[PDB]
């Protein structure tokens, strides 16, 4: 959903 | 919001994004040749528009302008939409290589649902002021009054200064361009295409001017920055 | 194609779909009452169209048609669109609860790439003739190679439908679609819909008893109606 | 997961 939080 | 923790004289000075003109001052300031052709002042208003007034990324940007030419500067301006902030990531007075490592943390601290709201605000038009019901379409929630979209979109602007609240003419938020291209190359490629379609559904029912409630059924005004999103999600 | 294994007087007899009239005969046969009003003969053409000439599913239908009324028959006609073959799977003289369990196998045997072409023909129109290039948009890899995969696909379970002229065109039936609906990856439906609106608009920047002309491929908006339903499926 | 079993 969120590429490792960014 | 860490200030609701205190009980005291609390006073604030907010650091907003660098105005279009201060950016000019900043450029002149570190040795930058100023435009002549019209499509050169435009190269620089594009950079200033993209890095939605941002000291740190502006700085990586000058530091990364190598030959110094307006030309290689528009090259970076290309490099910026189609490879994200990573086109201009550099050794900078900032402790961080690119603005994405910083916003990173800001998103981690976020209320889980706010992480959600934020993750979806990708599928918008950037640098465009748009209403609460136009947000109620892509933004999640656990009835008939969607202000809850607004509580979430506000926490989102207070907490890393990620959105942008603007009270009148009508209650509207906005995602800036840097605070967007962060989300471009960072969210799950699916959740982009899910937002474009989950949007195209509500999309039908029955310039310095806000999009009127007579014309919401067609977000096609912003067809450009959506064609850029569908071309993206299909690679 | 297993017959290419035999070097011989191989002789072949293909059992085509129960034509619209024979279907009537089959219903008539176990006691099913024939239409009158226009939207009842039409209800039965809905079943026969849906059950793309199919003995077995026709049978799952009757067995599951309880009171026998056209009313409860159209109930199933709704149930079939919004829940797939699984809406009508029943105890039948057939070895399979529903035609989907049967076709699964027909889908397992397939060349890995052919499994792919098939997985994608979802984002097509059912009961519609569309050209080889109009297919070249969604299918993996002169894109004639698409046709070879699409022949192998109709040859190997009668999943497609070939029509040599007016222009080399294929077609996907309806049972063979709702198999794929509730069966290909919920994402890949929306990905095929989108990979199509893309290459379509790419045909856009180069510049009934009738095939779709090359002046008009640019707008599949013609089948906008069903395209809008399939879209409501993948994206939610 | 592109199908079911398959």
């Amino acid at each position: 959903m969120f590429n490792f939080m960014g | 919001e860490i200030s609701n923790a205190a009980s005291q004289t609390c006073e604030f000075i907010e650091v907003t994004s660098l105005e279009i003109d201060e950016c000019y001052d900043f450029l002149e300031a570190y040795g930058m040749p100023m435009p002549v052709g019209e499509k050169e002042e435009d190269v620089l208003n594009k950079t200033i528009e993209l890095s939605s007034g941002n000291p740190a990324t502006l700085m990586m940007f000058f530091k990364s302008c190598e030959p110094k030419t307006f030309e290689k500067m528009a090259q970076l301006n290309n490099k910026l939409e189609s490879r994200g902030l990573v086109g201009v990531e550099c050794i900078t007075p900032y402790s961080y290589k690119s603005l994405a490592m910083a916003l990173q943390r800001c998103v981690e601290v976020l209320s889980d649902e706010d992480r959600s709201a934020l993750a979806f605000a990708v599928v918008m038009p950037p640098g465009v002021d748009i209403p609460v019901k136009l947000w109620s379409c892509v933004i999640p929630v656990d009835e008939q009054l969607d202000d809850e979209v607004a509580d979430r979109l506000k926490r989102l602007s207070k907490r890393g200064a990620l959105l942008s609240g603007k009270r009148m003419p009508v209650l509207t938020f906005k995602i800036d361009h840097i605070i967007h291209m962060f989300l471009k190359h960072v969210v799950d490629a699916q959740t982009i295409a899910n937002g474009i379609s989950i949007l195209e559904q509500r999309l039908l029912e029955i310039e310095t001017v806000i999009r009127p409630e007579d014309f919401p059924k067609f977000m096609q005004l912003h067809q450009k920055f959506y064609d850029s999103l569908k071309n993206f999600a299909c690679c | 194609e297993i017959s290419n294994a035999a070097s011989q007087t191989c002789e072949f007899i293909e059992v085509t779909s129960l034509e619209i009239d024979e279907c009537y005969d089959f219903l008539e046969a176990y006691g099913m009452p024939m239409p009158v009003g226009e939207k009842e003969e039409d209800v039965l053409n809905k079943t026969i169209e849906l059950s793309s000439g199919n003995p077995a599913t026709l049978m799952m239908f009757f067995k599951s048609c309880e009171p026998k009324t056209f009313e409860k028959m159209a109930q199933l006609n709704n149930k079939l669109e919004s829940r797939g073959l699984v809406g009508v799977e029943c105890i039948t003289p057939y070895s399979y609860k529903s035609l989907a369990m049967a076709l699964q196998r027909c889908v397992e045997v397939l060349s890995d790439e052919d499994r792919s072409a098939l997985a994608f023909a979802v984002v097509m129109p059912p009961g519609v003739d569309i050209p080889v290039k109009l297919w070249s948009c969604v299918i993996p890899v002169l894109d004639d190679e698409v046709a070879d995969r699409l022949k192998r696909l109709s040859k190997r379970g009668a999943l497609l439908s070939g029509k040599r002229m007016p222009v080399l065109t294929f077609k996907i039936d309806h049972i063979i679609h709702m198999f794929l609906k509730h069966v290909v990856d919920a994402q890949t439906i929306a990905n095929g819909i989108s990979i199509l609106e893309q290459r379509l608009l790419e045909i856009g920047n180069n510049n009934e008893t009738v095939i779709r002309p090359e002046d008009f491929p640019k707008f599949m908006q013609l089948h906008q109606k069903f395209y809008d339903s399939l879209k409501n499926f993948a994206c939610c």
